[PDB]
């Protein structure tokens, strides 16, 4: 499903280790208007192609970091995918196609506490219970 | 004599400063201005990150750690 | 008082030290003048002046007089310092007046710092020395 | 409390807890912390403003 | 394009306004202080000109003006040293009796009993004995009276004035444009040919016309008053002919290539003058002449305005091979657009040069009556090693600052810099390994030896009398250098240094220099040096190579050069910044150089320095205990630190008492540093909260809110006091010891 | 994994979301503040515990908190 | 005699640091403000700034003058 | 005015401190020069 040619000068010792084969791997795709030089997540000046680029990355933070650099190149169409050893590619960023800093209807509040941080219980109150003070 | 005077006053300094570190550690264990919700993070934790000017050695445990240097010095 | 203390003018160890007394300053009699002054102190066995700090009036020069003179100068410095801080807080650019002294404000305060004990008592007995505990920032308990 | 009113903070986790701040504005809506209070001294993050609920404030002026 | 003078006129109006506006230079600081962090930031950012303005031209002008400022303070210092020589010294007494009189150029005022520090230094003079070697410098210069020093001091104050004016003028009045600054080819030409070449030719002039004659007469035992003034050797040729017959020939032999006619005042003697134990002035003369010619030739390499010459960009671009892709392409842009890239280079290589100078100056003492002044020898070696080590770490810092701030991917794609970034894991992993290998097979041998000696098994030790580790290569090189005169250096009489071999040379009763034999203790300590240098490089290289990113923090370049961490996440990211690698490299630089100066101190005192019997038997200062003692840590603790610290600890009630006080003071400052290094900001901010509460309670709470030092400042203050305390301790130790035994 | 809780003192400035180097956080509709949006932490399995979000948060005290919990490969920031 | 005095003084120092460590662990994990409403422990926590500030003073006061006199003498 | 700017610079924390502590040091050094070795107030 992941289309895009690997950028030129993409090679370095900072690339994928055995984790990429055994645990999980990430990909970041983006469409460039023009072939241009960009710093790789783990060092080395790579060259983007005009059109679809595919870069495999060890960590999602590499994708978000590179994403931030692509924004400085006026590129906001970058998609990060998590890839499992079974070849189960999962589109993970942006989750719902809209960037998380922009508000999108349909998203529900997760881990919201309807109180000020000062109104948390004391650790003594939740002692020998399953719950924590921030629950 | 005078030698015993100066060193007893060094020992006093030692006892007060070890106490200062430990009492401050104890009485700020639940929270402070820098970390008001410190009780939520427990006794030992590394820090609360470099925000708010930096919070290295902010936990109650980190007062124990600092105090033992002074305990040994004393 | 105790621990083999004698008057320095009676201690043989003192006289032995006085005969080979080093000149502190350019004055070539400064070495002898020192031991002439220290003769009135109490000396230990080795012939060094030991100071008695128990509030004995015959040893008032040892600690009691230095104490009064220090507390008067230290209290001056503290009062003048406090006075200036309170003076600049009534202005607009208070933080700038901390790192860049308003000598117009500071020098009069410094001049009138001689009368700090009167000012300290007056301000203690007016409830103008301290702030209320309820009006001072504190940590969550 | 309204615009210009000096207020003391009652929020115990506030940097300015029991410190006086000036009310910059009060948001006329149903929001939980409508009163924007400015302060002379900055907190550890270096900000000098924060939103408070009316119950967390005591008008002093 | 053509190198030319192009300046803006009146770019910055001169006014005291901004002097009354602390932090004017930074937009953030300009708003003013709110917390005490502002006061630190002011000083921290003061000379960080890249953060003042974005404009490279404005930065270049600030840097050029600041340099005139630093030249002015260095000239004030050098003028002060010479003035203190002219007014408050026993220089003239020391000239009359170099071997007996002790150099002193600092007199203390009689106050609170500190006049004790004015010890009997000889020449009916009371002052602090100086270890800076100024007297040996001035004797080498051919200065023979206080008036010549006064003239030189005043001349210096005028030059310092000129340097101040220059800095004001070249910033406020006529500031060069960026075009001017980026003429690297013209700058290299002028700095090679004029600064170094003409400076060396000029100095050859002074040596040949003034120093060599005056020193030759002083070595012939002629009284200082009886020696003619330096201008009398020019005005009266007959006097100069009598010392150097070659001057009879005049200047025609120079122009007709009959250079052998100058063989008497331009020599290749080698070794040392037996009278003074310093290098021959005639050798030094020929050196500076030869240097001058090579420099004046060298500085015609780079193309300026006449087509002839190399462009450095074309040289760099052409040097590429099958391992290095584009090779040195793009490095010209790095070094001509980044001041940090130039400062990195210049600090790294000036630092490396200063350490070479340290070595070359002890082994080949260039000044008269330096070799036998064991206090001066130890102190100038140690001094220049320290300066060297700090400059090298500065090189690494500014290399990392370049990588974070000024590195461009576009300029540096598939070049040597780009390709090192791409195998940085392979570089650091291998350097990590060689550090552990050297650590085990250098330090572990000391631990082996300590344990064997402790277990009563000296036969099982790594020693000359047990399992030998002879440095055969260094031994072989010493031999080659000893056989050089007559062989592979036919026109040399003696070796370059008696350290390599030849005889013991002695001046007065004392050894100037003798062969420095290398054995197991010398093999072990050399592999300790290799270890401690490789670990410092590991830290600093890791700092530069991982400054921009790592497998842990991909966007480290965005966090900047100097940030404390990226929080307790990822297990904890404390000290990942390039700044924090410099911080850690300083401790290792300190550890490394400490063992270098300790090595030098003990080896020289045990195996080189000492008295010489009429028969010719050498009695060394510590009686050759290095071979058997310096092979265990216990031996270093006992026979070096414990043994030689006796002078500094027993110095109270004497002229050396100050070193005893400095020794304790420095031990204190060092220990104080551990408060900053072992603790964290969080604790101190919470303590300040309670102290601020009490000041609030009595209405003395400052408007500028007190803050605990930044995480980075905590570390900066830590390492500052640690280095100050540690280095100052050794300084007090070395002085008190060597001013007693040496 | 680490736990990231948002508190009702949130003003919906979006600075925590922008700061986050592993897209843990996102803005969701809310009626509680004027900005009419609140921070949420749907993807805390991707949280490394850097606390950049807390450094970003302009409220006193913070409206976002990271409680460092069970360390995993993702939370330890391991590429191996 | 030297061994036995040093031994027990070192143990005493560890026990004393532990006392304060576990006192801080109590405050952060076990202490219920509601159950200790109005008692001596709540009051100590109410003026903890006053306790810590006066400990800071005694430490500084001892430290400055004791190091002072030693350095004067030295 | 350039006088006003100098006075502001002189009154700046580090310059003001330097002048004041130099005067304080000067007073202490000179008192000890003319009245050395005062371990206590004589009676
Ligand atoms: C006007 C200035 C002033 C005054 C009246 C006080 C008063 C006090 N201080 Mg504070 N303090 C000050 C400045 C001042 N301080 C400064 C500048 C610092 C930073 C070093 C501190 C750091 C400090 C600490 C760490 C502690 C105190 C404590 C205290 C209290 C106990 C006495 C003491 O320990 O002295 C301590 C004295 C010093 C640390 C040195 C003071 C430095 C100079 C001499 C003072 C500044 C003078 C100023 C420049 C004058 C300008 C005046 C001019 C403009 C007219 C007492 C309320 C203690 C406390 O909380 O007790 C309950 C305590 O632990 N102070
Ligand atoms: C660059 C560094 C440098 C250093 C570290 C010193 C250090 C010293 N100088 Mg020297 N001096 C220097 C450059 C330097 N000088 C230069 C360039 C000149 C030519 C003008 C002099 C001319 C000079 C004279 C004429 C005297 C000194 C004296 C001194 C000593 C006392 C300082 C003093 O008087 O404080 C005084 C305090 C203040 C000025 C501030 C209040 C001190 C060791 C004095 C000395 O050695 O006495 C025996 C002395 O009489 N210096
Ligand atoms: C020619 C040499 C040279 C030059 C021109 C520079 C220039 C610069 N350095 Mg570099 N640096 C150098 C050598 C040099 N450095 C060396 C040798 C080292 C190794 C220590 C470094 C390590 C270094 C670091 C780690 C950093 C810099 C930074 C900088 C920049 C800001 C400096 C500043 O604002 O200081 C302001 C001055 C101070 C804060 C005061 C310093 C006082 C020191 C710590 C102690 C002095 C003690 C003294 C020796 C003994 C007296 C003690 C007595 C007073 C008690 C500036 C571009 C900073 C930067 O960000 O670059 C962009 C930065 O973070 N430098
Ligand atoms: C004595 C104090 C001390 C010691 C022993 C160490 C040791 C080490 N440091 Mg550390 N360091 C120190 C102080 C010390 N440091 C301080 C104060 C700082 C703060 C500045 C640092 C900061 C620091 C940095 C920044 C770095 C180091 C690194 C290293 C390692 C270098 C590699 C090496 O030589 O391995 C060989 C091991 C030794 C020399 C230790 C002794 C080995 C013994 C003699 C042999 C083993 C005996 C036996 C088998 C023991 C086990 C048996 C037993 C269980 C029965 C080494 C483990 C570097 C590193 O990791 O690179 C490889 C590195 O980059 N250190
Ligand atoms: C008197 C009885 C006593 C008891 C019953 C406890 C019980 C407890 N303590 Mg407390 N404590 C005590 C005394 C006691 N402590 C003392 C005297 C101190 C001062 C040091 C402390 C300081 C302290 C701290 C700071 C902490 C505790 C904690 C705890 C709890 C967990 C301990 C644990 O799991 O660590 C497991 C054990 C270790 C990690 C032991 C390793 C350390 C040893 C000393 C290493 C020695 C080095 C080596 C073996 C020597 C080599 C020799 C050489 C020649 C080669 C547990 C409830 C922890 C807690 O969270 O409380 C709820 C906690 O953080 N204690
Ligand atoms: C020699 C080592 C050393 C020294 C001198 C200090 C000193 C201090 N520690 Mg620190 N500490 C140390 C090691 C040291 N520590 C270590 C290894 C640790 C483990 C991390 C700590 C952890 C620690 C903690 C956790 C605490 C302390 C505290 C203190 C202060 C106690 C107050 C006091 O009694 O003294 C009075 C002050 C001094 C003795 C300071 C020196 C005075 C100097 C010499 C005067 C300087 C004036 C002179 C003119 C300046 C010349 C310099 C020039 C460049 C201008 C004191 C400042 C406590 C504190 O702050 O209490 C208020 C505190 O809570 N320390
Ligand atoms: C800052 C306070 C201070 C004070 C109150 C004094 C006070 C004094 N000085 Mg001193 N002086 C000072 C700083 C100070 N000095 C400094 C910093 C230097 C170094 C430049 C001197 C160098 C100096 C000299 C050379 C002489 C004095 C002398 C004197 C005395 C006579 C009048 C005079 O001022 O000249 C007087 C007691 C004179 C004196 O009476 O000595 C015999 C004298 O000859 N002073
Ligand atoms: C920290 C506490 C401390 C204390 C209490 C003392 C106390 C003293 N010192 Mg010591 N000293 C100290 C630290 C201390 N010192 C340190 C850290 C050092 C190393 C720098 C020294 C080094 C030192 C030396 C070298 C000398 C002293 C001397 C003195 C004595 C007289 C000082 C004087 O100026 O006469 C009294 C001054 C006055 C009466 C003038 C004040 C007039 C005021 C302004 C009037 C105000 C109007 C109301 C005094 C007993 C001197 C001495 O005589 O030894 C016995 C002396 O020569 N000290
Ligand atoms: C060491 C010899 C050396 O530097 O070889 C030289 C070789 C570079 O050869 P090149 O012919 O490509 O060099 C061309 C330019 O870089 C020089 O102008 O270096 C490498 O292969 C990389 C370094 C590996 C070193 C491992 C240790
Ligand atoms: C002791 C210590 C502190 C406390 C030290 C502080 C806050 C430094 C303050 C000392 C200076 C000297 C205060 C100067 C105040 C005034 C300028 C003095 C005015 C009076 C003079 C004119 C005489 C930290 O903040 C810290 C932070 C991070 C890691 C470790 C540590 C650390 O170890
Ligand atoms: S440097 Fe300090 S604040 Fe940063 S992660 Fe480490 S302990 Fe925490
Ligand atoms: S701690 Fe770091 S990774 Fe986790 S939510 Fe906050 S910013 Fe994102
Ligand atoms: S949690 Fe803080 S930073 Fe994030 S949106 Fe809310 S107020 Fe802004």
């Amino acid at each position: 499903t992941l289309s895009g040619k690997t950028p030129l000068f993409a090679g370095s010792t900072g690339g994928l280790l055995t984790k990429a084969v055994e645990e999980e791997k990430y990909a970041i795709t983006w469409t460039s208007p023009k072939a241009q030089v960009f710093e790789l997540p783990t060092g080395g000046a790579a060259t983007m192609h005009e059109g679809e680029n595919l870069l495999y990355i060890a960590r999602k933070e590499y994708g978000i970091a590179l994403g931030g650099q692509l924004r400085k190149f006026k590129i906001t169409n970058y998609k990060i995918y998590r890839i499992l050893p079974s070849g189960e590619t999962t589109f993970i960023h942006p989750a719902d196609g809209v960037f998380p800093e922009k508000v999108n209807a349909g998203r529900e509040k997760v881990r919201f506490n309807a109180r000020s941080i000062g109104e948390n219980p004391n650790p003594s109150q939740v002692k020998f219970s399953g719950k924590a003070t921030y629950d | 004599g005078p030698g015993d005077f100066l060193v007893h006053h060094a020992i006093a300094l030692g006892l007060h400063t070890t106490t200062l570190i430990l009492v401050k550690g104890a009485l700020d264990a639940r929270g402070s201005k820098l970390m008001p919700d410190k009780k939520d993070f427990g006794y030992a934790f590394p820090c609360d990150g470099p925000g708010r000017g930096g919070t290295c050695d902010i936990s109650a445990w980190d007062s124990f750690y600092l105090s033992l240097f002074w305990a040994l010095n004393t | 008082l105790g621990a083999d203390l004698t008057p320095c003018a009676e201690n043989p160890a003192f006289q032995a030290l006085a005969k080979n007394a080093r000149n502190t300053t350019a004055d070539p009699q400064s070495g002898q003048k020192r031991f002439e002054r220290y003769s009135q102190a109490l000396c230990g066995p080795e012939g060094y002046p030991h100071l008695i700090v128990d509030g004995r009036l015959d040893r008032a020069g040892d600690f009691l007089i230095p104490s009064i003179l220090f507390l008067y100068i230290a209290g001056w410095i503290g009062w003048v310092g406090r006075a200036y801080l309170q003076a600049i807080k009534k202005d607009s650019d208070t933080e700038q007046k901390e790192i860049q002294l308003d000598l117009g404000i500071a020098l009069p305060i410094i001049a009138t710092g001689f009368a700090w004990p009167a000012a300290a008592v007056k301000e203690l007995l007016s409830g103008e020395l301290t702030a209320k505990d309820s009006e001072i920032t504190v940590s969550p308990r | 409390v309204q615009r210009g009113s000096k207020v003391r903070i009652l929020r115990p986790e506030s940097y300015w807890f029991q410190d006086v701040g000036t009310v910059a504005s009060v948001d006329q809506s149903g929001i939980k912390y409508p009163v924007i209070v400015r302060f002379d001294k900055v907190n550890y993050a270096g900000i000098n403003t924060n939103n408070f609920a009316v119950d967390e404030l005591i008008e002093v002026e | 394009k053509k190198a030319r003078v192009i300046v803006d006129k009146d770019p910055v109006p001169t006014s005291f306004e901004k002097w009354a506006q602390p932090g004017h230079f930074d937009r953030t600081l300009a708003r003013g202080p709110k917390t005490t962090t502002w006061i630190w930031n002011l000083h921290a950012l003061a000379h960080d000109f890249d953060t003042h303005t974005s404009d490279l031209e404005d930065i270049s002008r600030k840097i050029f003006a600041a340099h005139f400022g630093h030249l002015a303070v260095v000239t004030i210092w050098l003028s002060g040293m010479i003035f203190h020589g002219a007014k408050f010294s026993n220089y003239e007494a020391w000239l009359s009796d170099p071997l007996n009189v002790r150099p002193s150029a600092q007199v203390v005022w009689p106050i609170v009993g500190q006049d004790i520090l004015n010890g009997d230094v000889g020449g009916g003079f009371h002052g602090i004995q100086i270890t800076s070697g100024l007297f040996q410098v001035w004797r080498g210069w051919g200065i023979t009276n206080s008036f010549q020093l006064y003239c030189t001091a005043i001349g210096g104050l005028v030059l310092a004035g000129l340097f101040l004016f220059a800095g004001w003028f070249h910033y406020h009045k006529r500031a060069p444009k960026l075009e001017w600054f980026q003429n690297v080819e013209s700058m290299l030409n002028h700095h090679l040919q004029v600064l170094l070449g003409c400076g060396s030719l000029g100095w050859a002039g002074h040596l040949i016309h003034v120093s060599a004659p005056i020193n030759k007469l002083m070595d012939a035992g002629v009284a200082v008053k009886d020696i003619p003034l330096p201008h009398e050797f020019i005005l009266n040729k007959s006097l100069l002919i009598d010392l150097f017959p070659g001057f009879a020939a005049g200047l025609t032999p120079f122009f007709t290539l009959n250079w052998g006619q100058y063989a008497d005042f331009l020599t290749f003697k080698g070794g040392l003058n037996p009278v003074t134990g310093g290098l021959w002035m005639t050798d030094i003369a020929h050196h500076h002449l030869a240097i001058a010619v090579v420099f004046i030739i060298a500085g015609h390499q780079y193309r300026t305005n006449w087509g002839i010459g190399h462009s450095i960009k074309e040289i760099l671009e052409n040097h590429k091979g099958p391992f290095t892709g584009e090779g040195h392409k793009g490095l010209y842009e790095n070094l001509t657009t980044s001041w940090h890239a130039q400062l990195a280079t210049n600090l790294a290589f000036l630092g490396s040069l200063t350490i070479i100078i340290a070595h070359h100056m002890y082994a080949m003492p260039p000044y008269p009556y330096l070799a036998t002044d064991y206090a001066t020898q130890l102190c100038i070696f140690t001094h220049h090693i320290w300066i060297g080590g700090f400059l090298i770490v500065g090189g690494a810092a500014h290399a990392a600052i370049f990588m974070v701030r000024d590195y461009d991917p576009v300029v540096n794609q598939n070049n040597v810099l780009d390709r090192v970034i791409r195998h940085r894991d392979a570089i650091i992993s291998h350097l990590n390994w060689v550090c552990i290998f050297l650590g085990f097979h250098s330090f572990g041998l000391y631990i082996h030896n300590d344990t064997m000696r402790a277990l009563g098994r000296p036969q099982d030790m790594f020693s000359d009398t047990a399992i030998q580790l002879q440095p055969v290569f260094a031994q072989w090189v010493q031999n080659l250098h000893t056989l050089a005169p007559g062989g592979t250096a036919p026109n040399a009489l003696e070796p370059v240094s008696y350290a390599f071999g030849g005889g013991v040379l002695a001046v007065g009763g004392k050894v100037a220099m003798m062969p420095i034999a290398l054995g197991t203790a010398d093999f072990l300590i050399h592999h300790i040096h290799a270890f401690t240098i490789h670990v410092t490089v590991l830290i600093l290289l890791k700092g530069v190579l991982f400054a921009r990113s790592s497998r842990l923090i991909p966007d480290k370049a965005n966090l900047g050069f100097r940030f404390p961490c990226d929080g307790p996440g990822r297990g904890g990211t404390c000290q990942v910044s390039g700044w924090d690698h410099v911080f850690l490299g300083l401790f290792w630089m300190y550890n490394s150089l400490s063992i270098v100066i300790f090595h030098f101190s003990w080896k020289m005192q045990s195996d080189v320095w000492g008295t010489v019997d009429a028969a010719g038997n050498v009695s060394h200062i510590t009686g050759g205990n290095f071979a058997q003692s310096a092979i265990t840590i216990n031996g270093w603790l006992r026979d070096f630190l414990w043994a030689q610290a006796s002078q500094v600890i027993n110095s109270y009630g004497s002229a050396l008492s100050a070193y005893g006080l400095m020794f304790l003071g420095a031990h204190f400052v060092w220990a104080f540093s551990l408060m900053f290094l072992f603790s964290g900001r969080g604790y101190w901010q919470e303590l300040i909260e309670s102290i601020v509460w009490a000041h609030n309670k009595l209405k003395v709470a400052p408007a500028i809110q007190p803050r605990a030092l930044s995480i980075t400042q905590g570390r900066a203050v830590g390492v500052a006091h640690y280095l100050l305390g540690g280095i100052a301790t050794t300084w007090a130790f070395f002085h008190a010891h060597i001013l007693s035994v040496g | 994994s680490h736990t990231v809780k948002i508190y009702d003192t949130c003003i919906g400035c979006t600075q925590c979301v922008r700061a986050c180097p592993t897209d843990v956080l996102e803005m969701v509709p809310w009626d509680g503040c004027k900005a009419a949006q609140v921070a949420s932490s749907p993807r805390t399995e991707d949280c490394v515990g850097c606390k950049r979000c807390e450094t970003a948060c302009p409220t006193d005290f913070l409206s976002i908190r990271v409680y460092l919990g069970a360390e995993t490969t993702r939370s330890m920031g391991l590429a191996y | 005699q030297a061994a036995l005095y040093t031994h027990h003084q070192y143990i005493a120092i560890f026990l004393m640091v532990g006392a304060f460590a576990h006192g801080a662990i109590f405050l952060v994990r076990d202490y219920d403000p509601e159950q200790n409403k109005g008692n001596v422990l709540e009051r100590v926590l109410q003026h903890k700034e006053a306790i810590i500030s006066h400990l800071s003073w005694v430490s500084l006061f001892l430290g400055f003058h004791t190091l002072g006199l030693y350095v004067h003498n030295d | 005015d350039q006088s006003s700017y100098l006075i502001k610079f002189i009154s700046t924390a580090p310059v003001a401190a330097t002048i004041w502590l130099t005067i304080t040091a000067g007073i202490l050094i000179e008192f000890n020069r003319f009245f050395p070795d005062l371990l206590f107030h004589p009676l």
